[PDB]
């Protein structure tokens, strides 16, 4: 029933930097409004209730103000373990979330490539990956190269959430193609550029050795 | 109450609200189901918050009583300063006493207005497409969904609707 | 203090019964301070109240609009625990279902504020049958990196662990990606001190409950 | 045949309010605001420690009472307290001039 | 006994929080006003039914 | 009143009830008759003795001044003790008056929120089987005797009785 | 308010009535135009004038703080006065304040009812002719003149017009 619209849509800011979010109800019931976090992959934890009242248990450093159609959620000095989604709720109906982003430093990947393994041979097909690790931000761009041969529209990858002690990110990109095709091809390297380096990096192996 | 609608027009409470003190109870052919005129249920919580912040902060200069000692020969003096301490105390006794009485009093015929003006809000709307059956309840005189009594209870029922 | 623990089969034919169990630890479903709501959220529709049930005189059942008729929600006094059963599924209720107490309430009335939260159940609705994951390793190159490839399985989720949990630091568990196939897979990776790349063993500990698999596998570099 | 009908809040409470008209009327939810429990014990105020004279008055602390001895030297305190009707108090017969009006002063130190 | 508290009555501590209380007029701390009633009560919700 | 029945939408209360503060005058073939709602009496009845002990009661340690003799060398605590005395017995006055009045207030407006109260038990059962006729009377559109009046004032009017 | 007049099933107050408090707004073919319903005014103004007459009155001996010098062995004496003193002004504050507020809400409240009866007086008279908008406004069935409105303003509405 009752529409909530919710201010910005996501965010990026460092550790110490006082934020808010804002919480725009149709209504105006003060208390019937919430605020909870949500960190990857559990369930929301209730931060505020009653739009300016605090849960037991929760850290001083959010509060919650505002009146009338405007709610307010304040941190005043972030913290590695902050980053999250926030959603605002009027009394059943959820916010659509805003995701609270951390801005840090540029942090410079460890850039791995895996070949494929031959019990993987026997099934007939290939996959070798490349995993980059502990970087930032999400910017990151990828080659793959076979015999200095560029790739696409085989290879696909995935990236983790920005890591809660150092927020940091991480990736893997998976080249999966048939077995045959695969030795056909002798040179495979994984080439990564990304602002956390002054140069490209390429990392490279040869099938067999 | 002092307006008739609690243990009056309206026979009692629902035990099936727990999200706020009035509400809607729609019954169509999409099913039964209550509603939490959130609303009012507000600005009733806005009037209790504010009536207990009066009490602790109206008598936050109340008084008080520190021990004078006085000697064997200044009775006077020292039974002015006891029966003064007493009459100051008793005093504001009364005056707490007194606030709690009255607040409660306001307090009930304040749920009761609410009741009632509820159910004048929903008669004012209906005013001619449904009839009153004496406890509470609109009879609607034609068929209207669940859109329907969401626009009754967010306040825009549309009177343009056939009826016989 | 008070903790919902969650069950219920991940996998459900579609327009048939999803059945989830909620228990409960350190209150009483028939409490008259609380109530009990199930929620649940996807990325596409974010979070949405499913239900509640409560205790005062009667039962009482309060279902939301996007779900009537179609939910059923039940207490058990008899193992404290309340019990979330929707018909007739279809694809949109693909989701992460979170059985909650409502429960903090401001002057006696409950605002529907969730208080406390089970760990959650993913469920998807599909054609597809289950398949059990392999698992294979990824070798340490001759400061070094090493981990799992785990393929061809489903649904979601799957649970990974290292050393039956002892190694935590470094360990990165990656977000599935669903295959053209049709089919889920990942990698779980974790960095180390080239040191002890030989005296250390590492053993990755794969479960995946919808499959009843359960599988650990030594990975030590390539030797020839 | 639809209908829509209008109520209010109810439960099993019994917690009870007066009003000046009505006593003993029945709510749902009342907020007690009047305390009467006490631990009975004469514990510390901010941390300080007072100085709970045992058996001495102040007259006998402050002229130095032999039976007195355990008050030769006080750290700072936050209040005095002492007996209704002390037993060590001036040995030596006689009066304090101005006892109470030391007392007083004593309230403020 | 040795205990800390922020009020001290001549029979008692208060740990407590309401804005009254009826246990001794002499206090001293940052406690509440002294009252000769036995009971107060105040009505948040609305009348039984 | 505050709510409107007393000097208000009713003219004014008739002389020849005496049983009972509100009640009702039925007029049918069978004859005309006054009659006391005795239980909405009972209610005020119960208001009024609940206050007047309430008076008695809440102000039953207020002050007394007992004399005190001084010489003619202490003026100034002679002096601090006569205002002392002289206000609290202001105070103490204050609040009595205070008392009455708003009492006497409250006690009106009951009585005009009782009256309103019956009038509106009459109109929610005989909802359109009748007719108001502005003044407190409500014209029955079928023919309806003595026990159709009881079972008016005691609160069990039975809707199926045909009106055209 | 407490009635539900005011900010209630009336949206809100006209900026064209100047004359008075309450008031009708009659529009036929003979035009359209505010009249301020004077008697009800007057009740209000009474109303006022007489709470702002008790609260002066109310509060004419309240307590006078005169001034006692001690010397320096007469401390406890001196703070005996002091304390008084302070406790005096105190109280008497705690009654100004709550005089002033209970009257706020006596006065707020006291309109909407005033606004209220207004509204029921006309509905009372009008009763099967006209029909209620919703709002505050009445629909006539029939056609009524200026002075009809007159009759209805000064209370001697004339129930036989034929109505369809």
């Amino acid at each position: 029933a009752i529409q909530l619209t919710q201010s910005p849509s996501s965010l990026s800011a460092s550790v110490g930097d006082r934020v808010t979010i804002t919480c725009r109800a149709s209504q105006a019931t003060s208390s019937y409004l919430a605020w909870y976090q949500q960190k990857p992959g559990k369930a929301p934890k209730l931060l505020i209730y009653a739009a300016s009242t605090l849960q037991s248990g929760v850290p001083s450093r959010f509060s919650g103000s505002g009146s009338g159609t405007d709610f307010t959620l304040t941190i005043t000095s972030l913290q590695p373990e902050d980053f999250a989604t926030y959603y605002c709720q009027l009394s059943k109906t959820f916010g659509p979330g805003t995701k609270v982003e951390i801005k840090r430093t540029v942090a410079a990947p460890s850039v791995f490539i895996f070949p494929p393994s031959d019990e993987q041979l026997k099934s007939g097909t290939a996959s070798v990956v490349c995993l980059l690790n502990n970087f930032y931000p999400r910017e990151a761009k990828v080659q793959w190269k076979v015999d200095n041969a560029l790739q696409s529209g085989n290879s696909q990858e995935s990236v983790t959430e920005q890591d809660s002690k150092d927020s940091t990110y991480s990736l893997s990109s998976t080249l999966t193609l048939s077995k045959a095709d695969y030795e056909k091809h002798k040179v495979y390297a994984c080439e990564v550029t990304h602002q956390g380096l002054s140069s490209p990096v390429t990392k490279s192996f040869n099938r067999g050795e | 109450g002092l307006f008739g609608a609690i243990a009056g027009f309206i026979e009692g409470g629902w035990q099936g609200m727990v999200d706020g003190w009035y509400g809607y109870h729609h019954s169509n052919e999409q099913g039964s189901g209550y509603a939490a005129d959130k609303e009012s249920t507000q600005k009733a919580i806005d009037g209790v918050t504010n009536k207990v912040n009066s009490i602790i902060d109206k008598m936050n200069t109340q008084f008080e009583a520190v021990g004078r000692e006085f000697n064997n020969l200044e009775r006077r003096i020292e039974n002015l300063n006891k029966k003064m301490e007493d009459g100051f105390l008793d005093v504001w006794t009364y005056n707490a006493e007194l606030l709690v009485l009255m607040e409660n009093e306001r307090t009930l015929d304040f749920h009761d207005s609410n009741v009632k003006n509820l159910y004048d809000k929903v008669r004012l709307q209906l005013r001619d497409n449904a009839k009153e059956l004496g406890n509470g309840c609109f009879e609607f005189y034609h068929k209207c969904d669940n859109e329907c009594m969401e626009s009754i209870r967010n306040g825009t029922y549309n009177y343009p609707q056939y009826s016989e | 203090q008070v903790q919902l623990q969650q069950s219920g089969p991940g996998l459900v034919k579609p327009s048939q019964t999803l059945s989830l169990t909620c228990g409960i630890s350190g209150d009483s479903v028939s409490s008259d301070a609380a109530a009990w709501d199930w929620i649940r959220q996807s990325p596409s529709r974010g979070l949405e109240w499913l239900g509640r049930t409560f205790y005062r005189s009667r039962w009482h059942h309060d279902y939301s609009e996007s779900v009537k008729n179609r939910i059923t929600i039940n207490a058990d006094t008899s193992k404290n625990q309340f019990s979330l059963q929707l018909t007739s599924v279809t694809p949109e209720d693909t989701a992460t279902y979170y059985c909650a107490r409502a429960g903090v309430r401001v002057f006696g009335i409950i605002v529907n504020s969730l208080d406390y939260w089970g760990q959650g159940t993913l469920v998807t609705v599909s054609s597809a049958s289950t398949k059990g994951p392999s698992v294979f390793p990824l070798a340490p190159s001759s400061t070094a990196a090493l981990g799992c490839l785990v393929k061809d399985y489903f649904p979601e989720p799957v649970t990974v662990s290292w050393n039956s949990g002892a190694l935590t630091s470094g360990v990165h568990t990656f977000p599935a990606v669903l295959q053209s196939s049709g089919l889920y897979s990942l990698s779980s990776v974790v960095t180390v001190p080239s040191s002890s790349l030989g005296t250390q063993t590492y053993i990755c500990n794969v479960n995946h409950k919808p499959s009843n698999t359960k599988v650990d596998k030594k990975v030590e570099p390539k030797s020839c | 045949q639809d209908q829509i009908c209008i109520g209010y809040h109810a439960n099993n409470s019994t917690e009870q309010v007066d009003t000046i008209m009505e006593k003993n009327v029945t709510v749902t939810h009342a907020q007690d605001i009047l305390e009467k429990t006490h631990n009975g014990k004469l514990c510390d105020l901010d941390g300080v420690k007072p100085l709970i004279l045992r058996d001495c008055s102040v007259a006998g602390w402050l002229l130095g009472n032999p039976m007195c001895d355990e008050f030769i030297n006080v750290p700072e305190w936050s209040y005095i307290v002492e007996k209704a009707n002390p037993t060590n108090d001036l040995c030596y017969p006689g009066s304090f001039n101005d006892y109470e009006e030391l007392k007083h002063l004593l309230s403020r130190i | 006994g040795n205990c800390n508290t922020k009020c001290q009555t001549p029979m008692g501590a208060i740990n407590s929080s309401m804005p009254f209380h009826n246990i001794h007029p002499l206090t001293i701390g940052e406690c509440p006003k002294y009252v000769k009633s036995n009971r107060l009560v105040l009505a948040t919700g609305l009348r039984n039914s």
